[PDB]
């Protein structure tokens, strides 16, 4: 029972994390086999970082510029690729501790674990989504760019993001680990704004069919909606809107609680006008939308 | 002004 | 500002699957000692009211089938350490971190590995409740699943899950099989005494906010010890303790802001509420981080 | 009270 | 002879 806010167990990325240097630049990055992925940033001198071609910069450097470092023992390039915002550094050494991994981009209301690291050493982990505005609510990130998101499916471990800035509005924006950004954003360090955000409607449906399956019902009513009404109504709050993909989707959940998608809805329909009135719901005070439909039948049922 | 690192 | 759970590798090396008949739920195994709940030799009738001690006397080393991945690792001995059983295996884990065993105390917090017959599903952080209990995220299958914290390499586990409570809580014991809270491991009655808030903890938030510039609710005032536990205990808050200012020592220097002059300010946040603001965030006092905690993820360690 | 949990 | 790459 209990509902909490879960990551990944991290072992798996520890073994994979080591610090990169460059000049004076140092920052975190991804040993996979024979090879180190960190964001091309590190290459930049901080004046560099108003308006630096990578390009150009990247070509001044060697392999030997490069330090790449495995706790104390230091690992040695042998060979260096830009791929779009990140740079593929291949090695001598391979790691034996790399585990089976896939690199996958993931869509914009979905959750993953977030390893923070510092000089290639793992701070902490925690459970976020990747906003609508394709940015991530981490405050944690402070200096630790090169740390990654990932999902682990039984041994598998899928990597999705790398941390490469701190977008001034807070909230962090990042990479996949394939170098393309997530959102409008560019490897400068030039006033850049978070686009507008919405709340992730999807999951705050799949977060309360969680408290049902979990004994909570006080929210339920006698109503139901059509899936145009509940938007009309929704997209007043800053809800996305929903559509027939995600009603879909909770599919499985309905059939288990015995609950139409239709009807949960015409639930949160009344919550977002009425509000809660000092109630609370699997212990929150606010509607809850990081956990999706996949997080929800995964962590209720096991 | 966006910060890195 | 997120709750972090300390990263789980050293913990993920240690966990595996223990099955005594058609009962099975999670171990650690630290060198060569396999610690799990003592229930493990049962199959519920036995629960409501099992002599251990004699339902343990039936049953010997080869009972136990203890598994960390596809291996199995040989038992050659078994006793009872209280509400937990230490079976001695064969094999020496390579994978053993520096550790140490201690007893958390109300309030504190740690991170907690849960497990499902052997394999670590996912990582989260909890604090001890004041009613000695933990409002965590437990299904079938992951007793034997245990809360750390970690200082540099030493892992220091603190919990075992044993027990599952009628409140939806769960209780559990520390790595010397003494349960937290009165809690028995049979089937009975027991309950959860009501909680309260962690004042403590509530303060060391409070001192974060004031650390990443969110300042609002601070005041030109202050309070006695005596006064605020006068308010406090109205909100249901934890009396605060003379022990527990000096705690808050760290946090006070590093901001300047005495405790009490917090407190004073924490007094204002319960009579008049936020209206409508936020501190970090959240729209609540969050209870849950530790003076350590606080220090933890803003000196970033 | 579950305790197999 | 030898480019120290």
């Amino acid at each position: 029972s209990g509902f909490r806010k879960m990551a990944f167990p991290s072992g798996k990325v520890e073994g994979c994390m080591v610090q990169v240097t460059c000049g004076t630049t140092t920052l975190n990055g991804l040993w996979l086999d024979d090879t180190v992925y960190c964001p091309r940033h590190v290459i930049c001198t901080a004046e560099d970082m108003l308006n630096p071609n990578y390009e150009d910069l990247l070509i001044r450097k060697s392999n030997h510029s490069f330090l790449v470092q495995a706790g104390n023992v230091q690992l040695r390039v042998i060979g260096h690729s830009m791929q779009n915002c990140l740079l593929r550094l291949k090695v001598d050494t391979s790691n034996p501790k790399t585990p089976k991994y896939k690199f996958v981009r993931i869509q914009p209301g979905q959750t993953f674990s977030v390893l923070a690291c510092y000089n290639g050493s793992p701070s902490g982990v925690y459970q976020c989504a990747m906003r609508p505005n394709h940015t991530i609510k981490g405050s944690f990130l402070n200096g630790s760019c090169g740390s990654v998101g990932f999902n682990i499916d039984y041994d598998c471990v899928s990597f999705c993001y790398m941390h490469h800035m701190e977008l001034p509005t807070g909230v962090h924006a990042g990479t996949d680990l394939e170098g393309k950004f997530y959102g409008p954003f560019v490897d400068r360090q030039t006033a850049q704004a978070a686009g507008t955000d919405t709340t992730i409607t999807l999951n705050v449906l799949a977060w309360l069919y969680a408290a049902v399956i979990n004994g909570d019902r006080w929210f339920l009513n006698r109503f139901t909606t059509t899936l145009n009404d509940f938007n009309l109504v929704a997209m007043k709050y800053n809800y996305e809107p929903l559509t027939q993909d995600h009603v879909d989707i909770l599919g499985p959940l309905s059939a288990q609680t015995g609950i139409a998608v239709l009807d949960m809805c015409a639930a949160l329909k009344e919550l977002l006008q009425n509000g809660m009135n000092g109630r609370t719901i699997l212990g929150s005070t606010i509607l809850e939308d990081e956990f999706t439909p996949f997080d929800v039948v995964r962590q209720c049922s096991g | 002004n966006s910060t890195l690192q």
